[PDB]
DNA sequence: GCCTTGACCCTCCCCTAAGGGGAGGGTTTAGATTGTGTGCAGTCTGACGCGGCG
RNA sequence: GCAG
DNA sequence: CGCCGCGTCAGACTGCACACAATCTAAACCCTCCCCTTAGGGGAGGGTCAAGGC
């Protein structure tokens, strides 16, 4: 993961019950962005038609 | 063939990887199940065990 | 939203004609269920 | 369309009319061009056509001629779905009996036959014969032969008998029986013989026979000859993608059948050797027997996984049957699921929904306004419209969610605020929103929950979701009625931080105009949120009309309390905020908003509250550091003290003064004393730490600490995790239960070192795995709480009964566990409660007591009200809402029409999942007294009961009773009857290691037939001096006195019989065994010394509870008042008998001589009184005690559970769930009635019999009201559908197909399972409409 | 579990009377179990498989 | 708009039987002719049935003596 | 616009001569053999009911 | 295998 | 008539991902029926195209 730094407060209602307040500079850092490959498969078939 | 095909493949014991990091891959090879063919059931296994 | 198959197409037009009220008849699980039933050698019927 | 649904037995003639043609063939389809073949299990001709309006052939194609039959092949032109519709059937070569008629038991092809499973069993497998006709032989009707006796009889009869195996005989047997003439032999064999269970077998089988009467079922179609088969779309065998098949084991299956019942048509046709046709014909009764329940007889037949075949019992039967998948819940459209996320801006009754769900789950209502508002001109091109997302569907979409709300569903859903209905509000994101005050209600907290939300669709499931669901609807609990929508960790805990107060916090003492200047000054830094100032407030108060009226005064607030007032309603008072307020401080601030204004304020209320809570808990920046766990410097000192006097315990018990036992016992008292310190240390200096100046001089406070202002408020945490974090975190216990001696003395700031860490696991995974397993076993206990009180529904609106339960507060020994007001808040009373100065009518008799009444209730000393309940409720079916008493979700009266059933149910289960897997001191002062009063004064002037239901109570100065304890017979009591005390008074005292026999009058003691060395050993001990006898127990002693028993009588000094007062019998003391005479015969005894001394829960708690499990050990209880005597001894089983005094004497006991008897013999009893000790079982409780003391035991010992954990269910739920327990009777007296003795019918069945017979003056039939358990009750519903979807599909399908039941559909279930409405709530008027049309 | 002789009771949980019941049983690798047991009248019985 | 039903309640004095009447004239509303009876301030017709019940313009009474008045009016167009 | 009218024209089904090729069905096989074996699972506890059985 |  | 053995009946709810099962054996005759081979013919069933008169 990444170092974080966290401020242990209660935040106008935005951290809730376990809820997580990220800044936006966590998102313009590229701090927490992974990459996910997918492989799709198209099967050309033999059909009876 | 078909005895250990059906093993590798189709055992309870016989996993597909837990690959999200290094941790899970090591943790998954490290890993002791009571389950298993030879081994408990998970609804009938009971507090002691 | 489920299982009847007369009353989800009767209800997606209704929707769309801005209609918004169901026609319901029978699930078709409940068919299936007495058709079930019936193959067990015991005649479960609705009665009228 | 329908009114019920008829269930009975398939004649051969039935099913050739179900089906479209016979199969005669395996073959399913061709393998090269996969057509479905002739004659086969998929046949075109047979099922209908394979493509819409086609024949198989091809020659026809359009629908121009439809319902044509090609005369090519003989497939109908016609719609494909008809293969979903028709049926086949298979023509067996030979009968076959139905296993489910066989096997499932009580077999009922045995029970008609009157014949064991054995003998039929062995007879249908070819293994005997019977001889189902004898004629003028020696031969019987059932008498099985084996092969040789047949092989000879056949010789001496010749072919006059005839004698058949196999499933012909049992035809024939079934066939060859009459049955009224077998119903009413059986009936004068019944009024001939009192044999208890062989009269109840004898009824089994009279019921049996008069239900195939009743019903057009004739015994033989028990037995199969012609088989249905299902229709191919429901047993697809179908293509998938990689060209290969799948098919269901219904296939396989009947392709065995139709193998196997061909080759025995070859057999037959070949005329083979009888061992050749027996075994095919055991085998094709194998295959039908495994087509219909697999794995019911034997071993279950595997196909090509070594995996059983899934039979057709086995498509409508289980957690994977039809019943539970697909009928009772199922996979509903429009309907998504996301991650849940905060969003605290929210009001309350919106969600937050993402515009990339609402986009898809408002589809046609996007098409319907795209083509409306002409953006489109085809639903094409409002479908291309829509997948482009152009920016005029974001508008349209904004237009069709506008008043549109959505169902908001998190799993389990545990109770019916699981559901809830919002507006939504559309976001960005990819998470639903979900106002925080609502997540206590779905249990969710945001770390991964994820919701599921559902759209109503038409008109009136959108009023619904408005007017029943919608979540400013839902404030309160079904349960308990305490607010359910209350806030919680952040909000408690900003809202306890503004109103508390700091002593020199700045700007103190200032003189404010109002919160305005409050709010001013503290936005301003002038004032601390906490200083304490003098500020003026206006509030109102409710007029006794109804109106607000003003009041001002200077209040002495801090800021914090002034700035709240400002979001705070009306018409309440200021000391309402003037405190520091917690969680429970909170949620009666919002309770008493509800009750006094009611749920329009209530709501713009609580989001205030939320609002502004969030708000300042932000500003204080309240933080958890290391530093706020502060460990008591004495904790060191505490813990070193305790090792100390654990290692002189140890060199103690290397002394050998102490046992390992008691050494371990005092190591784990003082670790347990110094926890105790160190937490009273810690606690201590946690709490009040704050020591701060006022004008210079120091001054303590409440501490300003994190950990403790969150402990504090109620927002997280207790001082037992506080404990943990800064005190020692205590004594483990090992996975057996048994504790650790030496404690963990460290705590969480420090580090548990390693074996204290694996010491704290041993137990941390215990709770863990308790928690995983018990979520099976509450769900489960849920399950059978709704499905035995689903078709409760409240159906009236007052019956006109008079019972009613006598509602006192529970006072367990010396302390109240519940006031009376909880008891009775929102019920509606039975009788005129009047105050304890009579004949002043406090509150009239049919009055709801709201609070008002409760709090005049509470400003007398009112200490028992007579009060409606649900099981003394005159209603037949259903319950008036008047017995009933307060909607506990609503605060009014309950509405005609609510499902209280599975209100019940679910508050009952719903906390499920927080439950598990001597002298006698006087507490404080009160006037004393005792009830079942017998007493007499002993030598010493105290007093002395003559009873063994005696207990004591203290009536306090107002009335009212304060404590009671329960008093062991012939105790002695320092202080006597209705006399004052004071804390500490021991007023009772006895031992209990030992029973003591009470001297009856004052007189001298004399042996009646107490014969020396017959029915004594004389022992002489030492320590007090002098000699004394035991009386002998059974297995030591001769023959004589072990028969003839000892006692003792009262003779006085000149040889005259002393009697008892009032009765003139001669009075004994007739003395058991093992019992200790220290007196001797001539000693003067004053009445009430000493003659002789005789020494002696969680989640399955509440599951046979409502199960009505008998207990191991069950308190024998006295059935008739009477007097006890003794019959013959020493055989095992005593045998008691009781003697009314006006009653039939005799009335027997099988009591086993190893349990302590708890009576003597003198002495007369009454119904419900407690012959020997221990759990008492409800079905005596019931039979004995009556009606009202089962339900009074059930929620006494329910909410013994449930108050242990702090859980708060009303008591109208476990009344509900009694009132479903007790919903059959058993005929004693048949009287002028169709009902047989001795038979169990439907409670409000034979009530109104009785009333339409007593109605025409004729007599009635009288009844014994049963208890049965919740599982039991489920499947005893005169409904096979709720029955049979609930458990045991098979026992249920079977007895109703041979009775030929009918569901006439009233309940839920059964309403819920056929796809209409249901008869609880808005479908309740329609089935009112339904019953007023059709009954007239 | 290993293969070998198992040794265990159970803790009177059978015929209300608290009468701890005793029951040794081999376990192989691979073939038939063997059970010898006591019955609450204290008679050695034997199961198989 | 609509945000509780409680003031509608008091009227009709149920919950379902609201949910019934309201209904039936959203119903009448939606596909119908018949226009509200309060201001439509761009509310969707269950919520003007909602506002037109709390003003005691709607119940099962009014609605029923509506269905026939007009019922009587239009099946006696007899020509 | 409304019709007719003879002349064209298209697709589709079956036919040609002398068999080829295949699918899908029947039938007999004559030294003598004459009881299923998984190196199976068996491993779940508790409540309840019923039936042999002393 | 996992999530609540 | 009371007891022990045996059988039957249950055992939370939503969600993702993954993914089934894997061994297991006859041949040589004959028959009928269907579709195919060339290079187009023959005809039923059904549209189409310029022409003309109403
Ligand atoms: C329709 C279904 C989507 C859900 C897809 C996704 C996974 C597919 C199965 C697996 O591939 C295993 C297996 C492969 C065989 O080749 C054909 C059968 C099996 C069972 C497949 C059937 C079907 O194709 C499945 C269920
Ligand atoms: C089949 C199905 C479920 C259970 Sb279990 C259980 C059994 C023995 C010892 C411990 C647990 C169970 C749960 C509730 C009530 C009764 C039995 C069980 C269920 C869910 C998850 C894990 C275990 C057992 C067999
Ligand atoms: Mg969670
Ligand atoms: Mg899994
Ligand atoms: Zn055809
Ligand atoms: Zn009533």
């Amino acid at each position: 993961g990444q170092n974080m730094r966290v401020a242990f407060m209660p935040w106008n209602g935005y951290n809730f019950e376990d809820s997580i307040l990220v800044s936006e500079r966590v998102v313009q850092e590229d701090r927490f962005t992974t990459i996910h490959i997918q492989e799709l498969a198209c099967v050309s078939r033999d059909t009876k038609l | 063939s078909a005895a250990v095909k059906e093993f590798f493949g189709s055992s309870q014991l016989s996993q597909f990887m837990d690959q999200n990091n290094p941790l899970s891959e090591i943790t998954h090879k490290r890993r002791i199940s009571a389950l298993g063919p030879g081994g408990l059931t998970r609804e009938r296994a009971g507090f002691e065990v | 939203k489920s299982d009847d198959v007369n009353g989800r197409t009767k209800m997606y037009k209704n929707i769309v004609d801005g209609n918004h009220q169901m026609e319901p008849g029978m699930p078709e699980s409940f068919n299936v269920l007495l058709k079930e039933i019936r193959s067990l050698g015991i005649n479960i019927e609705l009665e009228d | 369309e329908f009114d019920a649904i008829k269930i009975a037995l398939a004649s051969p003639d039935m099913i050739r009319s179900w089906s479209f043609g016979e199969v005669k063939k395996p073959e399913t389809i061709n393998y090269r061009t996969f057509k479905p073949e002739r004659d086969g299990l998929f046949c075109a001709r047979i099922f209908g056509p394979v493509k819409d309006y086609e024949c198989l052939c091809g020659k026809y194609k359009r629908l121009k001629h439809r319902g044509v039959i090609c005369e090519k092949c003989g497939v109908e032109v016609t719609q494909t779905k008809v293969r979903r519709e028709r049926m086949g059937h298979i023509e067996l070569a030979s009968p076959t009996a139905h296993i489910w008629f066989l096997k499932s038991l009580p077999s009922r092809i045995g029970l008609l036959l009157d014949m064991p499973l054995r003998d039929i069993e062995r007879v249908l497998y070819f293994e005997s014969y019977v001889v189902i006709e004898g004629g003028m032989t020696n031969l019987e009707r059932q008498q099985i032969l084996t092969e040789e006796q047949y092989l000879d009889a056949l010789e001496e009869f010749g072919d006059e008998f005839d004698a058949k195996m196999g499933a012909e005989a049992i035809q024939a047997l079934l066939k060859s029986m009459d049955l009224e003439q077998e119903c009413e032999q059986l009936r004068e064999e019944l009024n001939e013989t009192n044999s208890e269970t062989k009269r109840k077998k004898l009824t089994k089988r009279i019921k049996l026979l008069e239900a195939f009467v009743q019903s057009g079922n004739k015994p033989e179609w028990m037995i199969l000859t012609v088989l249905p088969v299902l229709p191919p779309d429901l047993r697809p065998l179908v293509p998938l993608d990689g060209g290969r098949f799948a098919t269901s084991d219904l296939n396989d299956l009947y392709r065995r059948v139709i193998n196997r019942n061909n080759r025995l048509k070859r057999l037959l046709d070949l005329a083979a050797p009888d061992i050749i046709v027996r075994n095919e014909k055991r085998m094709l009764q194998e295959a039908v027997d495994a087509l219909l329940d697999n794995g019911r007889r034997g071993r279950a037949i595997t196909g090509s996984n070594k995996r059983p075949l899934k039979s057709l019992a086995d498509m409508i039967k289980g957690k994977q049957g039809r019943f539970r998948q697909n009928l009772l819940g199922k996979r509903v459209d429009y309907s998504g699921r996301s991650v849940i996320t905060v969003g605290p801006y929210l009001r309350l009754h919106q969600c937050g929904l993402p515009k990339k769900m609402a986009l898809e789950l408002f589809k046609p209502f996007i098409y319907g306004k795209l083509e409306l508002r002409g953006l489109a001109t085809t639903i094409k091109a409002a479908k291309k419209m829509v997948e482009r997302e152009e920016a005029v569907v974001w508008d349209i979409l904004d237009e069709v969610i506008r008043e549109h709300p959505v169902l908001l569903n998190r799993a389990p859903t545990l109770h019916r605020l699981g559901i809830q209905a919002f507006e939504p509000v559309l976001i960005e994101g990819k998470a639903i929103q979900l106002h925080p005050l609502v997540c206590a209600a779905y249990n969710a907290d945001f770390d991964g929950d994820q919701m599921a939300v559902h759209v109503p669709l038409t008109l009136e499931a959108q009023l619904e979701a408005r007017a029943l669901m919608m979540s400013t609807n839902n404030i309160l609990s079904p349960a308990n009625g305490e607010p359910i929508i209350v806030p919680s960790q952040d909000v408690v805990l900003g809202l306890y931080y503004m109103t508390r107060d700091c002593v020199n916090a700045k700007g103190e003492g200032m003189v404010l105009t109002g919160p305005k200047e409050a709010e001013r000054l503290y936005r301003s830094g002038l004032a601390s949120l906490h200083a304490r100032v003098k500020v003026r407030i206006t509030e109102y108060e409710k007029d006794a009309n109804g109106e607000l009226v003003a009041k001002t005064s200077l209040k002495d607030t801090t800021v914090g309390r002034a700035i709240l007032w400002m979001i705070v309603p009306k018409g309440l008072p200021y000391s309402i905020v003037n405190q520091a307020l917690g969680k429970k401080a909170i949620s009666k601030m919002l309770n008493t908003c509800y009750r006094i204004l009611g749920l329009k304020p209530t709501v713009i209320f609580a989001d205030q509250i939320m609002y502004t809570g969030f708000a300042y808990a932000a500003r204080s920046g309240a933080s958890v550091g290391i530093d706020d766990m502060v460990i008591p410097e004495k904790k060191h000192e505490i813990i070193s003290e305790a090792e100390a006097e654990v290692a002189e315990i140890q060199e103690q018990f290397q002394s050998g003064l102490v046992t390992a036992g008691e050494r371990y016992n005092k190591v784990i008292d003082i670790w347990a004393a110094a926890n105790d310190r160190v937490s009273k240390a810690m606690m201590d200096n946690l709490q009040t730490e704050t020591v701060i100046n006022r004008d210079g001089q120091e001054e303590k406070q409440v501490s300003f600490n994190s950990i403790y202002m969150m402990a504090d408020s109620g927002a997280r945490g207790s001082a037992a995790q506080i404990r943990q974090l800064a005190g020692m975190r205590g004594l483990m216990a090992k996975p057996d239960g048994s504790i650790i001696e030496t404690p963990i003395t460290a705590n969480f700031r420090e580090g548990l070192n390693v074996l204290q860490y694996f010491i704290s696991t041993h137990g941390a995974r215990k709770g863990l795995a308790d928690t995983a397993l018990k979520t099976a076993n509450s769900g489960y206990l849920t399950r059978r709480l709704v499905d035995v009180a689903q078709d409760l529904v409240v159906t009236e609106d007052d019956c006109g009964t008079h019972e009613g339960i006598m509602m006192t507060p529970v006072i367990e020994g010396g302390d109240v566990k519940e006031p009376l007001r909880d008891r009775v808040l929102g019920r509606v009373t039975a009788e005129d409660v009047l105050k304890p100065g009579t004949a002043d009518i406090l509150v009239p008799r049919n009055t709801l007591l709201h609070e008002q009444w409760c709090d005049l209730l509470e400003e007398n000393s009112v200490d028992a009200v007579k009060v409606r309940s649900v099981v003394s409720c005159d209603t037949d079916f259903g319950v008036c809402a008047h017995c009933y008493g307060r909607d506990l979700a609503r605060g009014h009266i309950i509405n005609k029409g609510e499902a209280i059933g599975v209100i019940a149910a679910q508050s009952i289960g719903e906390p499920g999942t927080q439950l598990t897997m001597s002298s006698i001191q006087v507490k404080n002062k009160g006037s004393i007294k005792l009830s079942n009063v017998k007493s007499v004064v002993n030598s010493s002037g105290k007093l002395v009961i003559t009873s063994r239901n005696t207990e004591l109570k203290l009536i306090d100065e107002f009335g009212r009773t304060k404590e009671s304890y329960k008093v062991p017979y012939g105790a002695v009591l320092a202080k006597g009857d209705g006399e004052q005390v004071a804390g500490g008074e021991t007023v009772a005292n006895w031992d209990p290691h030992t029973m003591p026999v009470i001297t009856e009058v004052s007189g001298f003691v004399r042996f009646t037939d107490m014969i020396d060395g017959q029915t004594i050993t004389r022992q002489t001990d030492e320590l007090t001096g002098l000699s004394s006898l035991v009386v002998l127990d059974s297995a030591e002693r001769t023959a004589g006195g072990k028969d003839l028993r000892p006692a003792l009588k009262i003779v006085d000094a000149q040889g005259n019989d002393v009697l008892i007062p009032g009765t003139d019998m001669p009075a004994q003391y007739f003395l058991p065994g093992k019992a200790i005479v220290q007196l001797e015969d001539g000693v003067q005894i004053s009445s009430g010394d000493t003659l002789a001394r005789i020494p002696q829960g969680g989640l399955p708690r509440v599951a046979d509870l409502f199960e009505a499990r008998r207990p191991k050990e069950p308190a024998i209880l006295a059935e008739i008042s009477g007097i006890v005597s003794f019959g013959k001894e020493t055989k095992g089983k005593r045998r008691l008998v009781i003697t009314p005094v006006d009653g039939s004497d005799p009335y027997e006991e099988m009591i086993p001589k190893w349990r302590q008897l708890n009576v003597f013999e003198g002495e007369r009893v009454e119904r419900g009184d407690v012959i020997s000790d221990g759990p008492e079982a409800p079905h005596d409780i019931l039979r004995l005690r009556g009606v009202h003391a089962v339900t009074r035991y059930i929620v006494n010992e329910v909410q013994d559970v449930y108050r242990l954990q702090g859980v708060k269910i009303n008591d109208k739920h476990i009344e509900v769930i009694v009132r479903q327990m007790l919903r059959k009777a058993t005929i004693v007296n048949a009287g002028s009635s169709d009902f047989l003795e001795g038979e169990q019918v439907e409670y409000s069945r034979v009530k109104i019999a009785n009333r339409e017979l007593e109605a025409n003056g004729k007599v009635g039939a009288t009844y014994s009201r049963d208890l049965l358990g919740i599982t039991k009750a489920s499947l005893a519903t005169e409904s096979f559908i709720s029955a049979a979807s609930f458990q045991e599909t098979t026992r249920v399908l079977t007895e109703a197909a041979v009775a030929g039941k009918r569901d006439e559909l009233r309940g839920l279930k059964e309403n819920v399972i056929v796809g209409r409405l249901i008869p609880a709530g808005t479908g309740y008027a329609y089935h009112q409409d339904r019953m007023r049309r059709r009954a007239a | 579990r290993s293969p070998g002789v198992f040794f265990d009771s159970d803790k009177g949980k059978t015929h209300s009377s608290g009468k701890v019941l005793y029951n040794a049983r081999i376990i192989p690798y691979r073939g038939s179990w063997l059970d010898f047991e006591f019955d609450p009248k204290d008679n050695l019985f034997v199961r198989i498989d | 708009a609509r945000v509780t039903v409680q003031d509608a309640v008091e009227k009709i004095g149920n919950r379902f039987d609201l949910v019934l009447v309201a209904a039936r004239r959203a119903r009448q509303m939606q596909v119908g002719g018949k226009d509200p009876l309060v201001p439509e301030e761009n509310d969707k017709t269950t919520v003007i049935a909602l506002r037109e019940i709390e003003e005691g313009l709607i119940n099962n009474q009014i609605l029923d003596v509506r269905e026939r008045q007009e019922q009587q009016e239009q099946e006696a167009a007899e020509l």
